[PDB]
């Protein structure tokens, strides 16, 4: 409804003083044999109706920052930049589901190259992770055409072919 | 005749009165019970100024004891004169200010002042005609700082043209007995400049020097410190109680001793003061007392009067004297020390002669001065104030009680104008 709006005034100042190199799912996602990637769920319509405040920056392709409000020893507001160098930093807006493909591509090779290519899905409750591996990708009724496993379980027969 | 309401605030203030109310009753000869047993009848002539009558020959002091926040209370009741106050006048509350101004003036005062201001109007209409509102408290602390200034905002509102004296024990510039002591000074004086007719600015370090350097005392207790202050109070209302050949109203002081409606911050003084057995090697005359009164080490102000300029002084003399000696000694001081005073004021001294001394003495006096030497004191506090506020030191005990940042800037610039407009008049112009 109306939380402290100056909370958001603290946020936007770090934004309009820097470069920002966003990251989308329309680029060759190179290989390393190892990684830990990121993908967030979009802000819901309800959260907007309750005026939930942004908490993230996506300044780079391999780094993310959190916007934590804090207080000083005179009740003066302070903001923290939780600088987290990572490998892959995808946005909640860029969910085209090629993230799995971009994650599958190195792995779809390995077993067919004779190797042990494994993974794990890690995330908080309500963070959209059942929408991230168990499929399907519509976000409405889980329409049985976009099983996220099938995006490389296709490869199980197609890259076999 | 005119009568006086007496109010006490703070832990300091009622401890002052607890000795002080013993002095007045001994000045007239009144038991712990209220049975008058004085010697003459001349002390009976103005009982009414403080004491009203009761049923069987009993006299009741019109003292409204606001500051009995309950720890201080029972000590007053279990004192020498706990059996002399009307017990319904013990107006108090619970869980006091705790040396917080906003807990004295903004939160717990609102839960007590309606129980106080009514009891004011009780003793008010039992008087024929009023002038006297003697608030006895201190700065620096709690109840005397926030709950004390609350009544002075209110009783001025119900009584716009009555004499308002507050005998406020000021902070000390070196011996700091309170961590928040500049934060209680700046706020409470901001009330005092607005709505007081006069005040008796008193320090303890000045009381420390007098008890030790002059009275030669080993261990001064707070009953003995305040007994010096109790000597000031009874000396001023001497002429409103006793017939004098040159009388002294509070308003006779409060037209003479004040040039300008804001500058009414007084320093007291008293003489004789000596250390002896019963043989002391001196002799009481008019020039005997006179030189003692004007001494820089005989001030209750903790400042050098020679550093500032006396605007005006008040010599309230008691006992049998001779007016020419009184006149010429006040004349000779203004002659030999003319560079000290405010030069562009025709006479810099007035006199006041009562005809009755106290019990033990044969003569006495009471100095009241108003100087640009008190320009030092607020400078010695506002500098202590302004170091705390820039680092924003103790704000979360004040902003969490109902205060504001803009209130503090408003508070000191009041006090910054007094020291500014004492520099205008300490200058030779
Ligand atoms: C033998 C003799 O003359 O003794 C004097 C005495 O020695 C001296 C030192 C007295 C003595 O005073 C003190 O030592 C003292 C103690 C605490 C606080 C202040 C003073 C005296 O105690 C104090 C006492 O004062 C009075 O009697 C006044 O009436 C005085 N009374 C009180 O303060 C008082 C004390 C206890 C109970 C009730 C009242 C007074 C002053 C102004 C207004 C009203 C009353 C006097 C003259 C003396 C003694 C007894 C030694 C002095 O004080 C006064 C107030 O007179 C201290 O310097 C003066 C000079 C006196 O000569
Ligand atoms: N990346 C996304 N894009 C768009 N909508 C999403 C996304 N992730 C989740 N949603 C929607 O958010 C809602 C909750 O997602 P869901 O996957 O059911 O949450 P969950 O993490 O499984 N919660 P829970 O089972 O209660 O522990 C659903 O309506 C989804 O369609
Ligand atoms: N002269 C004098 N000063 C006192 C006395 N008691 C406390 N003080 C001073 O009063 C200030 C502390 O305030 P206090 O009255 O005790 O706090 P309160 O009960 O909250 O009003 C300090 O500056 C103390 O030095 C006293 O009995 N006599
Ligand atoms: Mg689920």
């Amino acid at each position: 409804g109306n939380p402290n709006w100056e909370t958001a005034q603290m946020i936007r100042e770090y934004q309009s003083t820097l470069e920002f190199v966003p990251l989308l799912d329309g680029q060759a996602v190179d290989d390393h044999q190892i990684t830990v990637c990121v993908r967030k769920r979009p802000i819901s319509r309800k959260e907007v109706n309750r005026k939930e405040i942004d908490v993230i920056s996506v300044p780079r392709k391999d780094m993310l920052i959190v916007h934590e409000p804090r207080s000083k020893v005179d009740l003066t507001k302070f903001l923290e930049n939780h600088k987290f160098r990572f490998d892959y930093a995808f946005n909640d807006t860029c969910d085209n589901a090629m993230v799995y493909k971009y994650t599958a591509k190195p792995l779809v090779k390995t077993i067919f190259e004779g190797g042990m290519a494994t993974c794990f899905a890690y995330g908080q409750t309500g963070s959209g992770k059942t929408h991230t591996m168990g499929g399907e990708f519509n976000g409405k009724v889980q329409d049985c055409k976009n099983g996220i496993y099938a995006m490389a379980a296709k490869d199980v027969f197609v890259t076999l072919n | 005749m005119r009568e006086i309401v007496h109010i006490q605030a703070g832990q300091c203030g009622n401890q002052i009165g607890a000795k002080f109310w013993e002095v007045i009753s001994d000045e007239h000869g009144i038991d712990p019970t209220g049975s008058y047993h004085g010697d003459s009848d001349l002390q009976l002539e103005r009982i009414n100024v403080y004491y009203n009558e009761a049923t069987g020959n009993k006299y009741v002091p019109r003292a409204i004891l606001v500051d009995l926040e309950p720890g201080t209370m029972d000590s007053v009741r279990s004192g020498p004169f706990g059996q002399i106050f009307r017990p319904d006048n013990f107006v108090f509350g619970q869980s006091g200010a705790g040396n917080n101004w906003a807990k004295g003036h903004y939160t717990e005062g609102a839960e007590l002042v309606d129980s106080v201001l009514d009891v004011v109007r009780k003793e008010s209409e039992s008087c024929d005609c009023l002038q006297g509102f003697q608030l006895t408290h201190s700065l620096g602390g709690g109840t005397g700082s926030g709950m004390g200034t609350l009544l002075i905002s209110k009783i001025r509102e119900e009584y716009p043209d009555r004499i308002m004296n507050t005998f406020s024990v000021m902070p000390s510039p070196k011996v700091s007995d309170t961590v928040v002591e500049p934060y209680n000074a700046t706020l409470s004086v901001h009330q005092l400049v607005e709505n007081t007719d006069e005040t008796y600015c008193i320090d303890n370090e000045a009381l420390y020097d007098i008890c030790f350097r002059t009275l030669k005392l080993t261990t001064p207790t707070y009953g003995d410190l305040n007994h010096l202050v109790s000597a000031t109070m009874s000396g001023v209302t001497t002429c409103l109680r006793f017939p004098g050949q040159l009388n002294a109203d509070l308003r006779k002081l409060a037209v003479n001793m004040v040039p300008f409606p804001r500058l009414h911050f007084f320093m007291p003084g008293f003489a004789p003061l000596t250390s002896r057995g019963s043989q002391q090697y001196r002799a009481l005359t008019v020039p005997e007392l006179t030189q003692q009164m004007f001494d820089s080490k005989n001030m209750m102000a903790a400042c050098d009067p020679r550093h500032g300029r006396y605007l005006t002084v008040a010599a309230i003399f008691r006992g049998r004297m001779s007016m020419k000696e009184v006149d010429e000694q006040m004349l000779n001081v203004q002659n030999k020390n003319s560079s000290y005073f405010v030069e562009w004021i025709p006479n810099n001294v007035k006199t006041a002669v009562c005809d009755i001394p106290p019990r033990g003495l044969k003569m006495s006096a009471t100095f009241i001065g108003n100087s640009t030497a008190i320009q030092e004191l607020f400078k010695r506090i506002s500098e202590q104030f302004t170091a705390m506020f820039r680092r924003k030191a103790f704000l979360h005990w004040y902003t969490g009680e109902g205060m504001d940042e803009m209130e503090f800037t408003e508070a000191e610039s009041n006090m910054n104008d007094l020291v500014s407009e004492y520099q205008q008049y300490q200058d030779a112009t």
